């Protein structure tokens, strides 16, 4: 008498957020499920960050710029928030080049265009500038995944480069639920309940799947002995 | 570690060995429901 | 020196930093200087009540 | 009749400790130990 | 990181040792944890059913010559490990007779065709001079814990049902390592070790074990 097939929902909104429910399921298989690619989702999605960046008459991360409402460490904190395609599978690694002059706002499409490279928000908000203010600045971006501190990498192209912290995975937050379900007279079901956050360079579903692929590719392992 | 996880609790926890005793009082002897039955003879009211 | 309450949970899930430690978060256009534990816990009471202000 | 433990026995040690059973887990949900071996019963330290 | 190699380590039919290195930062958890909750959980056995004694009618009486009573007789007889040689065969029956004085062993059943004791050595009962015993024991195949009040098996009138505990692992742990691969330092090493009865191999479990988690995760595949 063994259980029948479960049934696979969605339910996505937009690009950044979608819920997915797997039911029913044998007891405790819920929490056996949930864990394992809860774990993989937030430490295992290939993606793109920024990881270091040169500023022209900026000598350390803790200083300020004349001209210039932020400062050197808001600058870099919205730099963390740029969201970046490659479009070449080959491509592995390019540099931003932007040129400012006060008193505008800088924005993420006031970058400089590369090919095979795309912006995903180009609306983000960089600095704000007033009447005689310059703002020469460099940024490199890689590939990866996970999260990796700054003092790790450690990563500087030219001198007086700052090293910034690379938030490689575009997971932002992973939430599952488990509850109890019943199907006649069974009564000890599992019901799961699935929900990511991204960040829009891949979609939600998109994550989930490529997921449950290095899953199966780690249990193929157990095959040949010695 | 915990079962459902496989991580470890964050602090040490306290296991030992310990004796502990089955105590005459079973739910199974108190679990009672009424809708309707026997009254009584002279207020008429339920039994208890 | 973190952008976001979802950049400082992240760095707690790597084992990076715990929950009881002050750092620096960025948080309702503020920069605070708080521990992530304590950031948690106002997102529990944002999200219950679905009104972050 | 033969009777198993069950949700609603009530359990007692000899230095006063009492309580029912409110929860029976599978084996892989229980805490257990790095070789391997599972506990069987977790109290609350808040009684003590 | 490349593919890692896989080791195999095994002591008799009953313990083995499997390991898997080199493997990314925190796969040990993420691998480990979900094999360790199938095994001990969804692993397919065998289990003694119900039992018929011959001039007994229920389970809270005693035998003349006998030293036990049937409860403990019967607690006696869910220690019995029973291994089916066909993978066909779903139910068998299992004769005894004796007289005493003798201490009746699992090694007194008549033999049957594709069906292995594992444990000869178990003792059942003690005769005194002038008991006897006849009695047929019931072993089916089954998954996980089933209650005598669920099942209710009786093959015979005065037939007494048994608790059935058909899981074939007895213990499972694993650990991790810490290993390293050139400048890589933060890797992991997976071992794993199984405790069975002996009815089922740990090799055999583990590969079955990997299965039901490969069958579970095509499940994600159409969205409804
Ligand atoms: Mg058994």
């Amino acid at each position: 008498s063994k259980l029948k097939a479960p049934v696979f929902t969605v339910r996505t909104q937009g690009r950044e957020y979608g819920e997915f429910v797997l039911e029913p399921l044998e007891r405790g298989f819920g929490v056996t499920l949930g864990n394992p690619l809860r774990r993989i989702l937030l430490s295992s999605i290939p993606g793109t960050a920024v990881t270091s960046v040169y500023i022209e008459d900026v000598l350390h991360e803790f200083s300020t710029i004349p001209g210039v409402k932020e400062d050197v460490v808001e600058i870099i904190l919205n730099l963390k928030e740029l969201v970046v395609r490659f479009l070449n599978p080959s491509l592995q690694t390019v540099t931003l080049l932007l040129k400012a002059e006060g008193p505008k706002e800088v924005k993420a499409r006031d970058f400089l265009p590369v090919a095979d490279v795309e912006i995903m928000n180009p609306d983000l908000h960089i600095a704000t500038l007033e009447e005689g203010g310059r703002l020469n600045m460099e940024v490199r971006v890689d590939r990866g995944v996970g999260y990796v501190p700054a003092e790790k990498h450690g990563i500087k192209d030219r001198i007086n480069a700052i090293p910034v912290d690379a938030v490689f995975s575009p997971v932002r937050r992973v939430a599952f639920q488990v509850e109890d379900t019943r199907l006649g007279q069974r009564t000890d079901l599992d019901k799961l309940t699935l929900r990511i956050w991204t960040d829009g360079s891949v979609t939600p579903l998109e994550a989930l799947n490529q997921a449950v692929e290095i899953l199966r590719e780690h249990l193929t392992y157990f095959s040949n002995p010695q | 570690y915990d079962g459902r996880t496989g991580e470890p609790i964050e602090g040490p926890i306290v296991v030992g060995q310990m004796f502990i005793m089955k105590l005459y009082h079973m739910v199974e002897d108190k679990m009672h429901a009424r809708s309707t039955g026997p009254y009584s003879l002279i207020t008429q009211q339920p039994l208890g | 020196v973190f952008a976001n309450p979802d950049e400082a949970l992240l760095a707690v899930a790597h084992g990076i930093v715990d929950l009881q430690d002050v750092v620096t978060v960025r948080y309702m256009g503020k920069r605070l200087e708080t521990s992530p534990g304590r950031i948690l816990f106002a997102r529990i009471v944002a999200e219950a009540v679905e009104d972050e202000k | 009749q033969k009777r198993k433990l069950q949700v609603g026995d009530k359990l007692a040690n000899r230095h006063g400790n009492k309580g029912v059973v409110a929860k029976i887990l599978p084996v892989e949900d229980m805490p257990h130990l790095p070789d391997g071996t599972p506990v069987d019963v977790i109290l609350n330290p808040l009684g003590v």
